[PDB]
């Protein structure tokens, strides 16, 4: 899963 | 500390430098030493803290997860190998809580009880939410479970009222709720439902936006897409 | 040191989980304290010391370059930003200063005079030669570079006695003498015939090999032909 | 200029 930059 | 003797605009161009060399903990001291002088900081200086920390925390995270598999993997036919594994995974595992708590305690000695623009507060709130997130990563758990819920859900209470669907903030604040939902707290359905309706209302709201903020918004609904097609 | 108390061999098993880990600076602390155990190293062990250390200074060196450029182009219609600059750029050196003299501290004391065998004896000096060459680039010297100079050319002396023209030890040491012709003693066509010679002498040696060493062998040259197009 | 992996 991607989180925030 | 060791950055009391160094003034605060000092402290910002050193980051910004360290940002540039790609040395991320220096940054991090910087960043640590410009706010213990205890005024507010901007927004590009909230920005700083933010990449400072996330490089810092990012890189003990990739390696915490290399030894727990390599951890996993002996406590399997495996022969045994000592106590090595162990000691050397607790040690970048006590590391990595070290700097969770270092932000924490910036964030609880005074950042959030000194923001009150919502730009502000929701953005130091995600920080909370974020670093107990990491910590309930190594946990074995469910007091940080909820202390990083109950972070996320005052930052989303304000970006909901306080800032339009297709804020940055806003928009990276409900993607890593979602992840905490996903990963942390073992519910996918909500997850994927506040993905859907962030990105859904983000989309109704572009026509408003400059290029630029088009752009802006536009990247970080990409990953809450991104993430759905993971998820669904 | 605070490894003392750790066994050689939970060392070295350590040393090797930070390698996988990507953690080189934990790497190169596990590694610092098992050649402070005082027994000689294998060649795995060899090889890890140094893998270690290259990781440190190699980002160190390149952290260096970044902040240096920035300096000379503050030193330009340039407009005064103040001493920042400068201190972080020393600060970096002063660190990567630090790591090359614990390096060439380990080697004198007593790597370099216990080790007999040709390929320890040419590893340790090239290692020297190497550490002299990275305090020379942030050098402002003469001493510096001739300590550089006379480790690389005792341990060429005993490598081309004692070793085949297409050792990888053998090779890499000529390659990192011929950067340090071009790059640090201001001898181009001296870097220029020592990458010519080696790769052709290694060339006429391949029939010798079997697969797996020619592919070892191969991997080094294939580098001294991308310095000779970059150089000629 | 390259050096030694
Ligand atoms: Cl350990
Ligand atoms: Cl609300
Ligand atoms: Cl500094
Ligand atoms: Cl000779
Ligand atoms: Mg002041
Ligand atoms: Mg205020
Ligand atoms: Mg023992
Ligand atoms: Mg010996």
């Amino acid at each position: 899963s991607r989180s925030s930059p | 500390g060791a950055m009391g003797s160094m003034e605060r605009a000092s402290l910002i161009q050193k980051a910004k430098l360290a940002e540039q060399a790609e040395r991320y903990e220096d940054m991090a001291a910087f960043m640590k030493g410009a706010v213990e002088k205890g005024e507010e900081l901007s927004c590009e200086e909230r920005n700083l803290l933010s990449v400072a920390y996330k490089n810092v925390v990012g890189g003990q995270r990739a390696a915490w997860r290399v030894l727990s598999s390599i951890e996993q993997k002996s406590n399997e036919g495996s022969e045994e190998k000592g106590p090595e594994v162990r000691e050397y995974r607790e040690k970048v595992e006590t590391e990595l809580q070290g700097v969770c708590d270092t932000v924490l305690g910036l964030l609880d000695s005074h950042l959030i009880k000194e923001a009150g623009d919502a730009e502000s507060r929701v953005f130091y709130l995600k920080m909370k939410g974020d670093y107990y997130r990491y910590l309930a990563e190594v946990a074995t758990k469910k007091r940080i479970i909820d202390s990083a819920r109950s972070a996320y859900q005052e930052a989303m209470d304000i970006s909901k009222k306080e800032m339009p669907p297709t804020n940055p903030i806003r928009l990276g604040l409900a993607l890593n709720f979602s992840v905490f939902h996903y990963e942390i707290a073992n519910s996918p359905e909500e997850a994927i439902s506040l993905a859907k309706t962030t990105f859904d209302e983000a989309m109704a709201d572009l026509h408003t936006l400059s290029e630029d903020s088009y752009k802006d918004s536009t990247l970080i609904m990409q990953l809450l897409r991104d993430n759905l097609t993971l998820w669904t």
